[PDB]
């Protein structure tokens, strides 16, 4: 049972999922319940004297602000969630969201189309770090904008191939898809010429036929001289090994970036790291 | 006249955008055309080794990012900012080209 | 409690069963059983109304047995209407958008469908009427608000289906099937218009004068949209030939048809048909050159699957799915729905790029949330898909009040009929009514998502998502739109669970350059694209060069406007030649006409009528040179509106106002005038920005009496402060519980208007916003002010703006709306040049030589008076120069021009006044023209003196004296030094010295430092008389100067000289509302309806009311900066009257006036007053009297009260002396800086003599030593009580026994100064000074029997306590004393208080503060404790701790009370005369008798002022203390502020 709180109806429904849930066995979950600070110290001290079953479970979804409840912040378990790290942990966390058969269906090319829009959904995304440079504004590029265009590619792909085991690169839906990703999906949210003109650049340089060859560059120059290969592998395993197998050496070479972008953010970042470890002794 | 000779920073100005505005009248008035087909042409040079025509209005203090402008020309570079020089602002008649 | 509840119900089910005669026909076992109902209530009339007795009829048995069967049948009844509104909502559910009291009266009024007409506005998107034959038995057709109709292929009767709703339903099925049946129609013959070489225009024009506008445009999108899919299907071969090259051959020479018929004259209908298809055709042009260009050859390629597609299907036997409309992979059906004649949109690449995602988000049914800056194109785009694809769309502007209950209706009224929601301004709701709304919206999703699945049947169960604890029926058709500005001021941030919902999108930069182009072209300009190329540039680069104002806006709705009056005057411009062509010879050629029409400067007139009112000065010579820069060669000359002008010139003249031409005087504001005329031609939303007091308000009078007097139409105009009154009270509220909506402000005058039950729309109305704007209450009229012209609430009601109603603004400024509303209204800019000095001048010379000051000799007097004062009220005279100096200077406040003249013409009408009395008081010689003359000239700069320097400090007095009298000719006083500020004018017309009116007088010794004593100074003498000349005109004044200068001290004096002025005290606080002022107005006095209208006058019939406002600046500002009550108190300064909101009656004041007291708006927690309220209030600096003044106000204090030891008459003067030095000392070492409390002023002086009085009162013979003891004694306890620090307190000692040794050399020193300084009359009678042993011994005895009948509690005795116990036992022996005790919670300030009230009989009360306590309790506890000290005459110590308020209502309550005494709001109602009844005998019980209310009232307010004493208590706070001196002053300025601290 899932309830927004924040009106008066929302807390009478949010007493009655909890009270029958606790003899029930149900799961009872609660979002925004930042915006009512006052309501969640009475619901902690519901909460602290109750024996409920066995397997009820309450999840209470929130922004992370000062008005919660420190008393609240104790008495139950805190998941911090944020965009991943980096780009292979991004690439893990949409792999594994990701049904596996979703992926795997009928045409043997939506593995691959799913890895470019794991790997571009990931180079867009960690891109917002460096604000300034990878963008111009910190777009809410999130997981809405990668089920959209998860389930563009599963339209296009279907409409294109009628069941056929296996469709030519050439045949794939590759103006559909980057259009539609251009202007509705991750487009609407670009409100600059020169982020849409940027969005363009990395669509079209990804998406396209090219992208099926043994040759393809993920990105170029990363350090040195070498860069980043499109795995060979045909089915959604081999590609989420490969992911498994980056080097764990990202520099923000890896999203075309130069890379000194990072070297104000991670002094920064080390710095604060003292302050931090000097705060606690 | 004399204010057209003179180098200002966009930077140093409360209003920077009215400044290209300013000096796209002044070319139109003095040549007698019409604002709205003037387009911007950039020449990157040196403060002291440049010459104004009377189109031409220089312009210090931009700081190009990430790239080195050498004989009006962007190459890549790892530089954080490149400081340019002197910068003419060239308006010329639109040609759709 | 039964019986007004069965009461009630039983008053409005009657009404319901009487209105609606027809209900029985539908609703019949109810009706029988309401029957009985009514036999019954009737019967219970018939019993109960012949014994008018409680007692006669509680006594009859059977009485509450039948009241609860009553009230059960009464709710059973109304449930089971409840139960067939909504059963009769299921069918029909278009009668979700109408009212339960609309939906009664339809229901009701089944009979006759005349009253049926005015509701299918409402419930259809553009079906305004329904066409009925004579016998209004068969709907013929349906007609929109442009008259035109759609007539039905089959038509639907009622007398067949009598039933309001199952006909209802037809007439609904029938206009979609016979738009289909049309559109079948229409697309077959523009199929053979299409495919064709050549189309004649005859044909063409017949086409399309047949068929509705939204029946060609669509017909011409299928035909378009069938021709480029078989080009593309034979082009599917690959390398072929393009017949696509015909397709954009047959759009080329169809639009070359169109292009050339709205050349001609056209009917209105016609020409909009026109203009639809040009802006189509134009897009299908431009697509088939983006097709052609890209060498599509593919009828699956993306670049022809991006585009929208029209399918039509004759084959299908269901005409409603004859038509599919696709985008991408998106498939929608035609809904049908009749949209009237809409303005369509230039389908730029954004508003593709917006139909494309829409259309995606539709999809995957979830909504739609475009999001950009405002004026982009958001609410349009979402309306224009809307009508694309056949929907019904709804416009509501979100706001804070659409709360869950309020949205949930909403919701649930868009999923029955299936209809679109644009919610524009989502952002504006509350942050957790987004979350909650957020489960609704996720709701109605997953329901349509199901409903999406092809496994699902129409035959299954029907999807039905839960709204509201119901089951709600979700057609497919349903969708949510949100349109928002994020960034904007008062809007909210959306929870990321609402965000995932929506498929947001960027609409940010339009397309200006395309839109206009397209809107040039359709409206017959040749060469568009040249002026479409010249008019979007200039206005990029009237945004860069122009100066950033608040007021300014070029985007897309200024081009917009331009656009739109371009048109308007191209078509005036072809009347105006044909008119001349008629005249002139007979030739006329419409074809010539067009050529020879100079378009740029149509397009420059366009401009300067919209973009140059709004100009500054500055910016002015700006904009010009860029028209002449963009459009070169060409000029414009405004027209001369003559017509007008003659009517302004004859207005003008009435009201005493200066008119001008051009370069005149008054020239410039006859321009704005003008300008202002032009904006409500075509905006229907008008702003006037200016300073305060540049003639914006003269310039909307005249305008809308010179429109009255010229077109004949009569203007009434409805003025209204938004700011004076909270929001809920401006719009309207929503009752929570019941759901019943009751009208504001602004929506009762607009409903009215709109009702028109005497004839409104036939007048020009002008609802006037005179207040300042902000984000909270003006983003509510958005969606009024935008095109929509529709006022949405909560309670799902639109209201739609009647096309004779202006909207208008007039404000000061903008820099706190939001763009959101700039651009949504036409700016008309009233600099402080357009009103120049002069003019001003002229008026009030007009108005005194025309309007007698009475109500003629006055006249006569006036016109004499005038005439002399005409020569120094030039241009450059003695008062613009006097005026120009003045601003030089510094002012308490700050200086503005209207200010300063409005408080030198009450003067100089004072003056007039004068000479009258003189002329009365001397029949036989009246005052000649020569005498006459030397008292104007002189009094006019004594005015002159007051006026402009009024509110400065002495030296700037003295600066404006000095430059005066080196410019003026007037015979000024001849004294070398004494400043002319000094000098009073004589009626007799000479100059005379302010020290001849201050006499040496000598106080008696019983009213020694009495409250209304004052010792007559210089500073006295002027202000008295100053104030008597601005309160006997009824001007509002200020008075503003430091704490304790003597502001209300002299305002009371310059009362007594007015016998017929009564004084009623108020004290503003942070937390003051405009309900202070209206709870005062209850109880002093009262409304009456005069034929003219309400009227508020006092109950003394024949006072004046002087409403005297404390604190004036003290209440707080919102964040937009804006005082409310100030805002209250200027509308009924300017206006002369307030809104009652209990019934949105203008309500008149009549013999009320106010007066201001304010500290400088630089001190700590003071706000500086508006300049709009400055404006009507004239400020008068009164400052702290200097150390001679000082000397000589208690030097007479001094004198009188020793008179009682003869022994010590020769130490009056070096006492006083003493007191003056060492009061001057600590005023200068203790500052606010140091701690806020620390405030010294001649109050204490004032507490000083009177402690020293009350100490000598009794003793017979008294020694020098020990008048220096008392006044040691009297400084510690004034000057030592409040300090802080303990070093502060060791700085008091030390430099009291300097002064004092200083000023008296020759005394006693360790007998005058021992430093246990105690008095006490606890040990004698007599006030005596005590030892410290021997109080300690009576203060442990008196514990004794304390700890036995009261508090057990033990106490350790230190001296600290003895010292505080008697300074608590001084206030509780004082009149309206009250305490301030500061220290540590523990210290004993509770517990000594206490004790202190037992010892002097006082009863101590304390509000029990639990959870549960609210202001109703407090308010209780406040009644009790002033009945209990004012009716019975018993002395209460309230006691009241910081912990005990709760509330920001428990401080103002008591702040009240601290200074006045009484509450004028507390005891309202049956309670007052209870508090009567007691007042008056607790009256009898002393000895007086008292009759009237007014009397009572004041016997009672002396008895508290004589019984209470408060006792506050709090922790030493640092910050908390600040805030304590503004949310409730009385603390610190009527309450003697002890500082205890921690323990030593
Ligand atoms: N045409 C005129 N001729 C003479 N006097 C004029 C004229 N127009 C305005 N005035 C005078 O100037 C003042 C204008 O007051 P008004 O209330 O119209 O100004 P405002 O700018 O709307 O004020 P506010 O900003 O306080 O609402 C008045 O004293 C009025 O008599
Ligand atoms: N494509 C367009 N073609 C013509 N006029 C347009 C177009 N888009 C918006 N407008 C105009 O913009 C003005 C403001 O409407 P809009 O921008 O939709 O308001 P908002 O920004 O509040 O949603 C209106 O006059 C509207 O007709
Ligand atoms: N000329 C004067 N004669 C006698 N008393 C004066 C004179 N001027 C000032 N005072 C004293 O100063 C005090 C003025 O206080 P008040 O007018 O209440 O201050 P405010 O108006 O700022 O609240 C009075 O108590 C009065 O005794
Ligand atoms: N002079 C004193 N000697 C002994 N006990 C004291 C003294 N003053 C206060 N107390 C203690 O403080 C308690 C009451 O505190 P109270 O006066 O209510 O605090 P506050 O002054 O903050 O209101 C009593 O129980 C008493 O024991
Ligand atoms: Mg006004």
């Amino acid at each position: 049972t899932s309830i927004a709180i924040g009106s008066a109806e929302g807390f009478n429904q949010a007493d009655k999922a909890i009270n029958t849930a606790v003899k029930s066995g149900r799961w009872v979950m609660l979002k925004n319940v930042h915006l009512a600070p006052g309501w969640l110290m009475q619901l902690e001290k519901k909460l602290h004297s109750l024996q409920p079953h066995a397997c009820f479970r309450l999840f209470l979804t929130m922004e992370i602000n000062p008005k919660v409840p420190v008393n609240l912040l104790r008495a139950g378990r805190i998941f911090v969630f944020e965009p991943p790290p980096g780009v292979k942990a991004n690439m893990l966390r949409t792999f594994s969201s990701i049904p596996v058969s979703r992926i795997c269906k009928s045409p043997n090319e939506r593995a691959r189309l799913y890895f470019l829009l794991a790997w571009f959904h990931a180079i867009i995304q960690e891109r917002l770090r460096y604000a300034p440079l990878g963008w111009s504004k910190k777009y809410e590029f999130g997981e809405s904008d990668l089920r959209s265009a998860c389930d563009t590619v599963d339209t296009w792909l279907d409409d294109t191939a009628k069941g056929r085991q296996n469709i030519s690169p050439d045949k794939i839906p590759w103006s559909a898809l980057k259009t539609l990703m251009a202007q509705s999906i991750y487009g609407g949210r670009v409100d600059n010429e020169f982020d849409q003109r940027l969005l363009n650049t990395f669509l079209e340089r990804l998406f396209t036929t090219r992208s099926f060859d043994s040759e393809f560059k993920l990105a170029c120059k990363v350090d040195g001289h070498k860069d980043i290969q499109m795995p060979d592998g045909i089915r959604r395993e081999e590609f989420v090994q490969w992911v498994e197998l980056l080097p764990d050496t990202q520099t923000p070479s890896w999203l075309g970036l130069p890379n000194n972008a990072e070297r104000v953010l991670l002094t920064t970042q080390g710095v604060d790291m003292i302050s931090k470890m000097l705060k606690m002794q | 006249k004399e204010l057209k000779n003179i180098h200002v920073c966009l930077g140093g100005l409360f209003v920077p955008e009215a400044y290209i505005t300013a000096t796209r009248q002044y070319v139109a008035q003095a040549n007698s055309w019409s604002l709205e087909e003037l387009c911007l042409e950039v020449n990157v040079t040196t403060s002291q080794g440049a010459t104004l025509d009377a189109c031409s209005f220089g312009v210090t203090g931009l700081k190009l990012q990430g790239a080195t402008c050498n004989n009006n020309k962007l190459s890549l570079s790892n530089a954080i900012s490149t400081a340019l020089p002197l910068t003419q602002l060239r308006w010329v008649k639109q040609t759709n080209t | 409690d039964v019986w007004i509840d069965v009461q009630r119900r039983w008053v409005y089910l009657e009404g319901i069963f009487t209105g609606s005669a027809d209900i029985k026909h539908l609703l019949p076992v109810e009706t029988q059983r309401f029957q009985s109902i009514s036999t019954e209530f009737l019967a219970l009339m018939k019993k109960v109304s012949k014994s008018p007795l409680v007692m006669d009829v509680l006594n009859i048995q059977g009485v509450q047995r039948s009241l609860e069967r009553l009230a059960d049948l009464l709710g059973k009844i109304q449930k089971a209407l409840g139960e067939y509104l909504e059963r009769e909502r299921s069918s029909f559910p278009r009668f979700y958008f109408v009212g339960d009291e609309d939906l009664l009266e339809i229901i009701g009024n089944s009979k006759n469908v005349a009253k049926l007409q005015k509701h299918f506005k409402k419930m259809f998107a553009g079906v305004s009427s329904i066409i009925l034959n004579e016998d209004n038995s068969v709907v013929l057709g349906i007609s929109s608000r442009e008259g035109e109709e759609v007539m039905f292929k089959t038509p639907v009767s009622i007398t067949e289906h009598p039933k309001i709703n199952e006909w209802l339903t037809l007439v609904e099925k029938e206009m979609r099937v016979t738009l289909a049946k049309l559109l079948a129609e229409s697309v077959t013959e523009v199929e053979i218009f299409g495919k064709a070489t050549s189309i004649d225009p005859n044909t063409y024009i017949t086409w399309i004068d047949k068929y509705q506008a939204q029946l060609v445009v669509l017909s011409a999108q299928i035909a378009w949209s069938e021709n480029v899919e078989t080009a593309l299907s034979s082009m599917g071969g690959g390398g072929d030939a393009a017949p696509l090259h015909s397709v954009l051959s047959n759009v080329e020479v169809t639009l070359n048809v169109l292009a050339d018929s709205v050349l001609m004259e056209q009917p209105p209908l016609r020409r909009r048909k026109l203009e639809h298809l040009i802006t189509e055709l134009v897009h299908q042009r431009d697509v088939t050159r983006s097709l052609i260009k890209s060498k599509i050859d593919n009828a699956k390629s993306f670049e022809w699957l991006s585009q929208m597609r029209f399918y039509f299907d004759p084959k299908q036997t269901d005409v409603l799915q004859q038509l599919s409309i696709q985008m991408a992979n998106a498939k929608f059906n035609y809904g049908f729905e009749y949209l009237g004649v809409q303005d369509k949109l230039v389908q730029t690449p954004l508003t593709d790029r917006c139909y494309l995602t829409m259309t995606q988000a539709l999809e995957a049914r979830l909504g739609g949330s475009p999001f950009g800056p405002a004026g982009t194109g958001k609410t349009e785009s979402v309306k224009a898909l809307g009508h694309q694809l056949g929907r019904f769309v709804l416009v509501f502007n979100c706001d804070e009040t659409f709360d869950f209950q309020a949205m949930g209706r909403i919701f649930v009224g868009l999923c029955q009929v299936g209809a679109w929601g644009c919610f524009d301004e989502f952002n504006r709701l509350e942050e957790r009514m987004l979350s909650a709304v957020s489960q609704q919206v996720q709701c109605i999703q997953e329901a349509l998502r199901e409903h999406s699945n092809p496994n699902y049947d129409k035959t299954s169960a029907p999807i039905t998502c839960e709204l509201l604890n119901k089951q709600v029926k979700v057609s497919p058709d349903m969708a949510i739109f949100i349109t928002m500005n994020p960034g904007y001021a008062g809007r909210s941030n959306l929870p990321d669970n609402l965000k995932k919902l929506f498929r947001s999108l960027a609409m940010t930069k339009p397309d200006r350059q395309l839109i206009a182009q397209v809107m040039l072209y359709s409206q017959g300009f040749r060469t568009a694209e040249v002026l479409a190329n010249k008019i979007v540039p200039f206005f990029k680069l009237c945004d860069e060069q122009l100066s950033s104002q608040s007021h300014y806006d070029f985007g897309l709705r200024a081009l917009k406007s331009v656009l739109v009056s371009a048109g308007n005057v191209k078509r005036e411009r072809i009347q105006k030649i044909k008119r001349e062509k008629e005249e002139r010879g007979e030739a006329v050629d419409e074809g010539e006409i067009a050529e020879n029409l100079p378009e740029q400067e149509i397009l420059i007139q366009s401009v300067c009528e919209t973009m140059v009112p709004k100009l500054v000065a500055e910016d002015i010579p700006l904009l010009f040179s860029l028209l002449s820069d963009v459009f070169p060669g060409v000029q414009y000359h405004r027209g001369e509106m003559t017509a007008l002008r003659e009517e302004l010139k004859k207005v003008c003249q009435e009201m005493y106002l200066t008119y001008g031409d051009g370069e005149e005087v008054g020239g410039m504001w006859v321009e704005k005038v003008l300008q202002l005329y032009q904006i409500t031609q075509i905006n229907h939303g008008l702003m006037m920005v200016g300073p305060s007091g540049s003639g914006k308000s003269m310039a909307w009078r005249v305008l809308l009496k010179a429109l009255e007097r010229l077109e004949g139409v009569e203007g009434v105009a409805h003025i209204i402060d938004p700011k004076a009154i909270s929001k809920d009270h401006l719009y309207g509220t929503l009752d929570p519980n019941t759901r019943e909506w009751t009208d504001g402000l602004f929506t009762h005058v607009l409903r009215k208007i709109i009702d028109s039950v005497r004839g409104e729309l036939q007048k020009r109305q002008w609802i006037v916003f005179d207040g300042d704007v902000d984000p909270e209450w003006v983003e509510n009229l958005n969606s009024v002010l935008d095109d929509n012209k529709l006022l949405t609430l909560p309670n799902g009601e639109r209201l739609s703006l009647p096309p004779n109603v202006r909207i208008m603004f007039e404000v000061q400024d903008l820099k706190y709306a939001t763009l959101a509303t700039v651009s949504r209204c036409g700016m008309v800019w009233f600099s402080e040049d357009v009103l120049s000095t002069d003019m001003i001048f002229n008026n009030f010379l007009a108005r005194l030589r025309s309007i007698p000051l009475d109500e003629s000799p006055m006249l006569q007097i006036q016109r004499d008076a005038a005439t002399i004062m005409q020569p120094y009220f030039t241009s450059n005279g003695l008062v613009t120069k006097a005026l120009e100096h003045a601003f030089q200077l510094e002012h308490i406040m700050d200086l503005t021009r209207l200010r300063c003249l409005g408080s030198l013409f009450s003067m100089l009408h004072q003056a007039c006044r004068n000479v009258a009395q003189y002329n009365a008081n001397h029949p036989d010689f009246p005052m000649q023209i020569e005498q006459l003359e030397r008292y104007i000239q002189r009094y006019l700069v004594y005015a002159i003196l007051w006026s402009l320097s009024g509110d400065s400090r002495l030296k700037m007095r003295a600066e404006l004296g000095e430059y005066i009298r080196r410019i003026t000719t007037v015979p000024l006083p001849t004294a070398p030094n004494i400043p002319i500020i000094d000098y009073e004018v004589s009626i007799s017309g000479e100059w005379s010295p302010w020290q001849a009116k201050v006499p040496q007088i000598e106080v008696e010794t019983h009213k020694v430092a009495a409250p209304d004593v004052v010792v007559p100074t210089l500073d006295t003498v002027r202000h008295e008389a100053l104030l008597y000349t601005w309160l006997a005109e009824h001007k509002p004044l200020v008075l503003c100067g430091p704490p304790g200068s003597g502001k209300t001290m002299t305002l009371f004096s310059a009362l007594r000289a007015l016998p017929d002025m009564e004084v009623v005290g108020l004290n503003f606080s942070s937390a003051t509302t405009p309900e202070l002022l209206l709870k005062t107005f209850d109880h002093y006095c009262e409304y009456r309806r005069t034929p003219n209208g309400v009227v508020l006058a006092p109950v003394q019939l024949g006072k004046w009311l002087v409403l005297f406002c404390d604190e004036i600046n003290l209440p707080d500002m919102d964040k937009y900066g804006t005082q409310r009550v100030i805002s209250f108190i200027r509308q009924m300064v300017e206006h002369g009257g307030f809104y009652r909101t209990s019934d949105q009656t203008w309500v008149k004041l009549e013999r009320i006036q106010f007066v201001g007291a304010c500290n400088p708006p630089t001190d700590p927690g003071r706000k500086p007053l508006s300049h709009r309220f400055l404006r009507h209030v004239p400020v008068v600096y009164v400052d702290y009297p200097g150390p001679a003044s000082l000397t000589q106000i208690y030097g007479t204090f001094n004198r009188a009260m020793l008179r009682l030891i003869p022994s010590l008459r020769t130490y009056a003067e070096p006492l006083t002396a003493a007191m003056v030095e060492f009061y001057t000392m600590s005023q200068e070492r203790f500052t606010q800086d140091t701690q806020p409390h620390y405030i010294y002023s001649p109050r204490e002086m004032t507490r000083w003599v009177r402690g020293i009085f009350e100490a000598l009162r009794p003793l017979e013979t008294l020694p020098v030593e020990g008048l220096i003891r008392i006044w040691a004694h009297e400084a510690l306890r004034l000057f030592q009580d409040r300090l802080v620090e303990d070093e502060e307190r060791r700085w008091t000692d030390e430099n009291i026994d300097t002064v004092a040794l200083k000023h008296f050399p020759n005394i006693d020193r360790e007998k005058a100064m021992s430093r246990p300084i105690l008095y006490s009359n606890w040990l004698s009678k007599d006030y005596i000074p005590v030892d410290q042993e021997e109080l300690r011994d009576y203060v442990k005895a008196r514990l004794k029997v304390f700890y036995e009948e009261e508090l057990d509690v033990p106490l350790v005795l230190f001296n600290e306590v003895l010292d505080h116990v008697l300074r608590i036992d001084r206030i509780f022996r004082q009149p309206q004393g009250h305490l301030l005790l500061i220290g540590v919670s523990g210290a004993g300030k509770t517990t000594l208080s206490r004790f202190v009230a037992w010892m002097n009989g006082l009863s101590v009360y304390q509000i029990k503060v639990h959870r549960k306590y609210t202001g109703e309790d407090f308010d209780e506890d406040l009644r009790t404790v002033l009945r209990r000290s004012g009716c019975k005459n018993e002395k209460i110590a309230f006691i009241m701790d910081e912990s005990n308020v709760l509330d920001s209502g428990f401080l103002e309550r008591m702040n009240t009370l601290l200074a006045n005494g009484e509450v004028p709001g507390l005891f309202e109602g049956d309670e007052y005369a209870t508090l009567m009844t007691q007042c008056k005998e607790g009256a009898q019980k002393e000895g007086l008798m008292l009759d009237s209310h007014e009397e009572l009232y004041k016997w009672f307010t002396s008895q508290v002022i004589r019984n209470l004493h408060v006792v506050f208590t709090m922790n030493p706070s640092s910050e908390g203390l600040k805030d304590r001196a503004a949310t409730s002053p009385a603390l610190f300025n009527r309450c003697v502020l002890n500082w205890f601290g921690d323990w030593s």
